[PDB]
């Protein structure tokens, strides 16, 4: 019910093979699992008396453009009646394509579809994963490291057809970035 | 239009007025403008800017000083 | 007698010229059923006012008589309406 | 369950629309007090020293004008507005020869005007400038000089009335 | 060294409980106001129609 | 409806492939009659230009980047038959001396 | 006999320019209540307000879509105005004071009232918009269902006064306001007043952008002033009627001190002043009703209630020979 | 009949840019015979079916390897 | 044309005081700059005193104002807005964000200012602009109908 | 079953909202809210820029709750620096979040009272709330947007004659509540337009994720701020007000219990103010004072490296919760160990809130669809990020 207690049940109860690796500090519990066995783990998490971890907080995601298994999704839970946090997390890819947690949670239908949308990363036995936060015409996925800030097309009324067209990007000034990054850190 | 007393004059022509309340908001100072051609929205000058909007106590006569 | 209308009449014809000068001054410069139950409601009822509209007029004329010679009519609709009523016609 | 004398008091209520005539009543009684609403163009809403509007570039007493290229607003400035370029006059001091704001990007945030260290720009209490073209709103070095000179006298109070903070 | 904050005693206190008057017209009279008022009402009808006639 | 897992091996994605072009030549009239184009263009091209742009990326081996390219098809192809696009973007799409001195004419950047 | 269009000029203009200043009334004493002023920079208090607004209704040009129609969708706001106008035919004012002393009035008036229910179907349906056809469409069953319980009451005054001439009524109140024995009919007229012209808490039509848009989303300046113009000429109408019913026309208060000799023509305004200033309170004290309850409102709550009404108001003259 | 849309659905294939009607019978296999890519054979049934209103399902659409399955199926039709 | 001066010159001076003294601004809120903008319109700033009654559609309004960001996928609802305007069709710029860029000015999803759509007439800076501010735009739309010589140039043509 | 499009282009239904659904002639099956219209991009904005220019971001996504808003970074980012703030600051910390909270609470009740029809009280509450945005203006230098909350402390201290103000306002905002409640509950038309409206149970809305006010409108009393007691709570007494039905009218008067319960913590931290330093000092995180930097060497290089470099947070990740006026909003942020945060990921209260419409509005009336709209107080700013 705090972060002890639960480190040490979550460490018993829980069936090898499933977390690969396991943190516990101050800022939060982790369980890194292998992007196979995340509906299972969920589902126990959900369902077992002692770790009833009802709510799904939110479904993060973030990109690192340097290791093999590039995106890495973050699933934030939350125990309203043990009063508890716990974020398990995995490892994804680029082409690939990792379980969806619908079933259990029905609020990870829309944030599924915004991880789509922002890095790419693709799920299974999901009803729409359509694009929910771009603009229907959009290619890339924005939030990746690669996808330039200032984006690839622009938006501009043109009178020779009386509808609003798509251009390729021509900045008036262009973002500088300022590069304070120093030595002796 | 009309108030408690008259604080000041400006250079501009236009008046500033000031009335006292008790305890609720509402017609404390107004300026009243010298000329009537849509008093071009914006006559007020810096030194009786200040005291216009609240920000000063000082009048704008003694914001010169 | 029928000479109150040629006021009217004419009311109408100053009116509609009025309103068709209006709008022509600036250019100088899927199926549902619930409506047509509700619709044959008010048909019946509108029936029952035109028929009230000589009754009421016409009263001290006929006392005891006509007065329930209506409610029998009142009560023979009011029946049909607390049928309509019941049936789900009232409310959606 | 009712007793026959709860029932009848509930009834007349819900048929003589009392708690209506309750609200009809209350709404009456605002139409007879003060009003609140203010005449703008003669009398305007409080401010307060601290307020953030139409920036102004300040200058010295003397003349010579405050600010030193120092860049540090530049590289603040969280909507990347200010852009400066810097020379070595030939007095020898440095100087700014092309400080323009754009007020477009600008949000007026105020962390330009506690980066300076010598209080160059601030954010005068000017908060009627709309102006009718897009490229007015490019506030070049002159205007907003200007900006600085019009506003100084209450500028310069207001820095030194809240001068006990910041 | 002159921090804004309460004054010496701290401020008086403040009422949050959603006080509850009545300025209600009646809870029964009006019953009687309108019943009565309709009987005598029909009696004057009575008299302006006799009148009339 | 949902998601499919990923095709294990090529030749299940192959017939995923045909399904996708299938159901794009299915729904070829409904953009035909909903965005209004007759005279500008015939519907027996778009088969020319749908089969070019499927055999164009012929050359990927990997069965999750073929499912991927299905899958972003049919994203697309769902958001134009839905009233999601706007005119006059399907058919932007859809329907000398040498190269060298030209580019040099034109920019030094090429 | 050339002088019947210059009393129907005398009638038309002044009406008009009640409605101009009847919007500027509403718009000023509903601020007031919202601790504001309205409109106090165009004239004295606002009082050149309205001129202004016609003036630009009037530029403006129009842009006339006309994609179904050209005719209907130009003529429904005709028929609406002309219908709004053509019911004070046969008001009377003091006591010749009216243009047409019809034997039918009550009649004639329940006639014109169930008559404008075209203005806002064939206008509904000419824009080709569903948001605008069907929420034109409920209205109009809207109003079609309180035209019933307007007739209702109807007969239940015309039970007492024995004839349908609108002057003989207000004559038949010398002794007493109508208002007086059958008060809750009297409310429950004004309530269905306020949900025949689509106002105070039924008023649906400006509901914004919901299921109801309203039968004049998509209009001109002038098609969509007739409109407002001709429904702001009914609320005057039926508050006029309501007070002509139920309280003296022209009669005054009590008659007992020596000021009421006072001309009768300026009671009646006073009292279309004050039934006014209830439509205006109503609007801006309440909420609104949503479409389903007030249909179920307007036929389980106001015609049984009427029916029964009419029937005690019949037995009881019956009985004791209270009959004209 | 058969003869009456073999006609027709002859001239359809002239349209593809690989076809010769010089090496064309009504028994012509078009993997085989005509040489036609797999991607070739669904665009041939595509035009098939856009020459009636059948839109040649897609369990009975891996039976026309053939031209003269096509035809028979295409005659024995009801649409 | 001097003996036929008077009579347009009174024509011009009713039409721009008939225009000015009644504006119907349409309420194009999108972001934080709403809440300004209908905070204006409350009890204390009174934006009605100016007849400056709101619209609920664009079919009658002739002014609107774009309050707020403007991203791609509302640029084409912008400007349908825009088109269905009668003739007049005067613009303000409310915000930082909608005259030009904005905070963002630089992210995939925003359009760098409602210039490149539906052409400005008045640009009210501030993020959010004070209530005060959005006045003085106003009276500055006010102060640029009043130049509009609508009969003498159609007269001199 | 006709599909219709919704998606007025007006802030009379908040503005920017699709929301296409379908139709069996009077009642809604299936709404499908179209978000996106908003989505300015400040989550690929924010690792662009360092830990100081990335605070405004944080004002304008929930544009009503300002403060309540930039209070969840600073408090992520003490969290990741280990930075200790000192008690006047919490204090001051706690009494703008309660205004923030108070703002939000009477602007969603006036704006879903408008969107009903009642237009009155709408008036008389923003007549009400300019006296908090006065406030505002007076510590800021802004009325709305205000970057007040520093990770430090806050950024400027309070002005001499604003605790007298604000006693002064506290002792008549009881009074303007009872005025705007007795115009609404005890009405007839009010309750039938509410009651048995987009009932949610305690299961669908902990399934859902409907942290906040439709959680504790279902029976659920989970308040952040008394679970997990962030700042200078526990030493405040308050409650928790938790309603038995989920349908609107409860969420209602639990809006105004909340608005009644912030009034009491607005006396609370008003009375038990203490003295001291706004701004931390155990890091070096807090600009020096510009009487000080002007004279001393290292304070000047402490100014100058904060205001181009900024603060280098050690590389770390974490969730952040505080309990903002629409429900929880949360900061997930990854910390590289540079002076730009790697990912800033902003848990919006509001998107989950707007995905759970589609089960809401099972089976209800078109125009039942605007007030479940309303009593879930849904603005875009957060929704789309
Ligand atoms: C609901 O939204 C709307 C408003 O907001 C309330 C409006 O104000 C308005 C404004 C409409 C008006 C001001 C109607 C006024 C029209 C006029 C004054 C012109 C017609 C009047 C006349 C021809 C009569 C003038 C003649 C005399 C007074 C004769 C004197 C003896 C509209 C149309 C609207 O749709
Ligand atoms: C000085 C001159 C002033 C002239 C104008 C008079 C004042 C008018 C002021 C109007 C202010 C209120 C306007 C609000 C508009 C909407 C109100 C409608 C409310 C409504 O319809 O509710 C109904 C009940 O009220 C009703 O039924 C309404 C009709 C009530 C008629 C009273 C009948 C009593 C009969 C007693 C007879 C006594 C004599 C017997 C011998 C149904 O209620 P609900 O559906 O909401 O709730 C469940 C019931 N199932
Ligand atoms: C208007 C409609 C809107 C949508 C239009 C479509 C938009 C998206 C189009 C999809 C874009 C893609 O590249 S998605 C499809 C890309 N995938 C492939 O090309 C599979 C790899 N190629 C092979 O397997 C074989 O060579 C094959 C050539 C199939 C046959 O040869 P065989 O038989 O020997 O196997
Ligand atoms: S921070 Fe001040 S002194 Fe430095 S460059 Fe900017 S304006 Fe000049
Ligand atoms: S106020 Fe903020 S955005 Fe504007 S110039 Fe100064 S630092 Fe840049
Ligand atoms: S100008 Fe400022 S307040 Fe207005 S939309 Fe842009 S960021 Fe938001």
């Amino acid at each position: 019910m705090d972060n002890q207690f639960i480190f040490k049940y979550s460490w018993e109860t829980l069936p090898k093979k499933w977390v690969k690796k396991m943190e516990r500090s101050e800022h939060g519990n982790r369980f890194d699992t292998n992007t196979d066995y995340l509906f299972q783990l969920l589902c126990f998490l959900k369902l077992h008396t002692y770790t009833r971890v009802q709510v799904l907080i939110d479904i993060c995601g973030v990109d690192y453009p340097s290791r093999k298994r590039r995106f890495e999704v973050v699933y934030n839970l939350l125990s309203t009646r043990y009063n508890s946090r716990i974020r398990v997390q995995t490892s994804a890819d680029e082409v690939t394509r990792i379980s969806s947690v619908v079933s259990l949670f029905p609020s990870a239908g829309w944030w599924e579809r915004e991880v789509w949308d922002m890095f790419g990363v693709s799920f299974i036995n999901h009803p729409d994963l359509r694009r929910i936060l771009t603009d229907y015409g959009f290619e890339g996925h924005p939030l990746r490291k690669d996808f330039p800030l200032s984006g690839y097309v622009q938006v501009r009324y043109d009178d020779p057809e009386k509808r609003v067209v798509s251009e390729p990007i021509e900045m008036t000034q262009e973002f500088r970035y300022f590069d304070f990054a120093s030595p002796w850190e | 239009n009309i108030g408690a007393t008259l604080v000041g004059v400006d250079k501009f022509g236009n008046k500033y007025y000031q009335k006292l309340g008790d305890t609720q908001y509402g017609r404390h100072r107004w300026v009243e403008y010298a000329s009537k051609d849509r008093y071009n929205a914006s006559q007020v000058p810096a030194e009786w800017h200040g005291w216009l909007h609240f920000i000063t106590d000082h009048t704008g006569d003694e914001l010169l000083s | 007698m029928m000479l109150e209308f040629a006021p009217i009449f004419i009311y109408l014809v100053i009116s509609l010229l009025v309103s068709l000068i209006l709008l022509g001054v600036p250019f100088l410069f899927r199926f549902d059923i619930r409506f047509y139950l509700v619709s044959i409601l008010f048909l019946i009822f509108d029936l029952e006012v035109t028929f009230f509209f000589p009754w009421a007029v016409s009263l001290n004329k006929i006392d005891l008589f006509g007065f329930w010679s209506m409610m029998a009519f009142l009560f023979i609709l009011t029946i049909g309406f607390l049928y309509e009523w019941k049936r789900g016609a009232l409310d959606w | 369950s009712k007793d026959w004398n709860t029932v009848f008091e509930r009834s007349i209520n819900t048929l003589f629309l009392t708690e209506m005539v309750r609200g009809l009543s209350l709404t009456l009684k605002y139409f007879f007090d003060p009003k609140v609403t203010i005449n703008y163009p003669f009398e305007k809403g409080p401010l307060s020293p601290r307020f953030r509007g139409e920036h102004a570039l300040r200058r010295y007493p003397t003349g010579e004008e405050r600010c030193i290229a120092c860049k540090l607003c530049e590289a603040v400035c969280p909507a990347q507005a200010i852009t400066i370029e810097a020379e070595e006059r030939e007095d020898g001091s440095r100087r700014t020869t092309r400080y323009d704001i754009d007020m477009t990007k600008c949000i007026y945030c105020g962390f330009c005007q506690e980066a300076c260290p010598v209080d160059a720009i601030v954010e005068g209490p000017n908060f009627e400038f709309a102006t009718e073209t897009h490229e007015e709103l490019l506030y070049d070095k002159e205007k907003l000089l200007e900006n600085g000179d019009r506003w100084e006298t209450e500028i310069a109070e207001n820095l030194r009335s809240e001068s006990l903070y910041r | 060294l002159l921090q804004d904050g309460p004054p010496p005693g701290g401020f008086a206190p403040v009422r949050y409980a959603r006080r509850i008057s009545n300025t209600g017209p009646s809870a029964m009279a009006m019953f009687l106001a309108v019943s009565g008022a309709f009987a005598w009402g029909m009696y004057q009808v009575g008299q302006g129609n006799k009148i009339r006639r | 409806i949902g998601v499919p897992p990923n095709s294990a091996n090529l030749t299940e994605a192959r017939r995923r492939v045909f399904d996708f072009f299938r159901a794009a030549c299915r729904s070829i009239p409904t953009i035909m009659d909903i965005y209004n184009l007759q005279d500008v263009v015939a519907p027996s091209q778009l088969r020319y230009a749908i089969s070019a742009q499927i055999r164009n990326n012929a050359h990927i081996t990997d069965p999750k980047v073929i499912d991927l390219l299905i899958f972003k098809g049919m994203e697309e192809l769902t958001d134009i038959v839905d009233h999601a696009k706007q005119r006059h973007h399907i058919i932007g799409q859809y329907v000398g001396k040498t190269d060298f001195l030209k580019n040099f004419y034109t920019s030094n950047y090429f | 006999y050339i002088a019947v269009p210059a009393e129907i000029l005398g009638i038309i203009l002044p009406l008009l320019l009640g409605v101009a200043f009847l919007v500027l009334a509403e718009r000023k004493v509903m601020a007031f209540v919202q601790r504001r002023k309205g409109p106090d920079v165009v004239g004295s208090f606002g009082l050149l307000q309205p001129l202004a607004d016609g003036l630009k209704l009037i530029l403006k040009e129009p842009i006339s879509p006309s994609s179904a129609n050209f005719f209907l969708f130009r003529m429904a706001p005709v028929a609406t105005f002309m219908l709004s106008l053509v019911a004070w035919a046969v008001v009377p004012f003091d006591y010749g004071m009216v243009l047409s002393d019809l034997n039918i009035g009550l009649l004639y008036l329940f006639a014109i009232s169930s008559l404008g229910v075209y203005g806002i179907i064939i206008a509904g349906r000419s824009s080709n918009s569903k948001y605008a056809f069907l929420g034109a469409l409920r209205s109009a069953a809207q109003m079609v269902s309180y035209e019933v319980s307007i007739g209702l009451i109807l007969i239940t005054v015309l039970i007492c006064v024995g004839s349908c001439n609108l002057s003989e009524i207000v004559m038949a109140q010398k002794q007493i306001w109508f208002g007086i024995p059958l008060f809750p009919v009297l409310v429950m007229f004004f309530i269905s007043c306020l949900a025949e012209t689509n106002r105070a808490p039924f008023d649906l039509p400006e509901a914004e952008a919901e299921l109801v848009a309203g039968y004049n989303v998509e209009y001109s300046s002038m098609g969509f002033a007739l409109f407002f113009l001709g429904e702001y000429a009914n609320m005057i109408l039926m508050s006029g009627l309501c007070t002509l019913f139920f309280l003296g026309g022209w009669l005054p208060i009590l008659d007992l001190p020596i000021f009421k000799k006072i001309p009768g023509s300026i009671w009646f305004s006073i009292k279309v002043l004050f039934f006014l200033f209830l439509y205006i309170w109503v609007r801006a004290a309440f909420p609104r009703y949503r479409y389903d309850q007030l249909m179920g409102l307007g036929w389980k709550v106001f015609l049984p209630l009427s029916l029964a009404w009419v029937v005690s108001v019949s037995g009881l003259l019956v009985t004791f020979q209270w009959l004209p | 009949d058969k003869s009456e849309v073999t006609d027709r659905v002859l001239s359809v294939v002239k349209n593809f840019q690989k076809v010769d009607p010089s090496k064309v019978t009504p028994k012509a296999n078009f993997q085989n015979d005509l040489g036609l890519d797999s991607l070739d054979s669904v665009e041939v049934v595509m035009a098939l079916e856009e020459e009636f209103g059948f839109e040649i399902p897609d369990n009975e659409a891996d039976k026309i390897q053939s031209i003269d399955l096509a035809v028979d199926f295409i005659a024995s039709h009801p649409q | 044309s001097k003996a036929a001066e008077f009579v347009i010159s009174k024509v011009d001076d009713l039409m721009n005081w008939a225009r000015t003294g009644s504006i119907w601004p349409m309420t194009f809120g999108l972001a934080c700059c709403a809440v300004e903008m209908m905070h204006t319109g409350a009890a204390r700033y009174d934006l009605d005193r100016f007849g400056i009654i709101f619209r609920p559609s664009p079919r009658q309004s002739d002014c609107m104002i774009v309050a707020g960001t403007l991203t791609n996928k509302m640029a084409p609802a912008l400007r349908k807005v825009y088109d269905q305007m009668p003739e007049p069709r005067w613009v303000i710029s409310m915000g930082s964000c909608a005259n030009g860029g904005g905070y963002y000015h630089y992210s995939y999803s925003v359009v760098r200012g409602c210039d490149r759509i539906v052409p400005v007439d008045i640009y009210v800076p501030g993020c959010p602009p004070t209530a005060e501010a959005l006045l003085y735009g106003l009276l500055q739309l006010q102060k640029k109908i009043n130049r509009r010589k609508d009969f003498l140039h159609w007269w001199n043509k | 079953n006709f599909t219709l499009n919704f998606g007025p282009q007006h802030p009379a239904a908040h503005g920017v909202l699709r929301l296409v659904l379908e139709m069996n002639g009077e009642v809604v099956e299936r709404a499908e809210p179209h978000i996106g219209l908003l989505h300015r991009g400040t989550e690929k904005l924010i690792e662009y820029k360092t830990y100081l220019q990335a605070l405004p971001y944080f004002d304008r996504l929930d544009y009503v709750s300002m403060m309540a808003q930039e209070h969840a970074y600073s408090l992520a980012v003490e969290k990741l620096l280990n930075c200790e703030v000192p008690l006047r600051a919490q204090y001051i910390r706690v009494l703008f979040c309660e205004i923030t909270r108070i703002l939000n609470h009477l602007l969603a009740l006036t704006t879903h009272a408008m969107d009903v029809g009642a237009l009155t009280p709408f008036l008389w509450a923003f007549e009400e709330r300019e006296k908090l945005l006065e406030f505002y203006e007076r510590v800021s230098g802004a009325r709305m947007h205000a970057s007040f909350i520093r990770p430090g402390g806050v950024a400027q201290d309070l002005p001499l004659g604003l605790c007298r103000d604000i006693d002064s306002f506290t002792q008549q905002f009881a009074s303007r509540i009872d005025e705007l409640e007795e115009m609404l509950t005890g009405n007839r038309i009010w309750k039938q337009r509410l009651v048995d409206i987009g009932t949610v149970t305690a299961q669908q809305a902990k399934d859902w994720g409907f942290s906040g006010v439709m959680l504790r409108g279902s029976g659920v009393c989970w308040d952040l701020r008394r679970a997990a007691p962030y700042d200078v709570y526990d030493q405040l007494d308050f409650d928790v007000p938790v309603g038995t039905r989920g349908d609107c009218y409860d969420r209602y008067c639990i809006r105004i219990e909340e608005m009644r319960q912030s009034l009491r913590i607005i006396v609370q931290c008003l009375n038990q103010m203490p003295s001291g330093m706004i701004k931390a000092d155990d890091r070096k995180l807090c600009p020096p004072s510009r009487c000080r930097m002007k004279l001393s060497m290292e304070s000047l290089i402490h100014h100058f490296e904060l205001y181009t470099e900024g603060f280098s947070v050690p590389a770390s990740s974490t969730y952040t919760a505080v309990e903002a006026p629409k429900g929880e909003f949360g900061v997930f942020l990854v910390s590289n160990g540079s002076n730009r945060p790697y990912r800033c990921k902003i848990r919006a209260p509001g998107f989950a809130h707007s995905q759970g419409l589609d089960f809401m509005s099972k089976h209800h009336m078109l125009a039942d669809v605007v007030t479940i709209i309303g009593t879930q107080d849904i603005v875009f700013g957060e929704v789309d990020r």
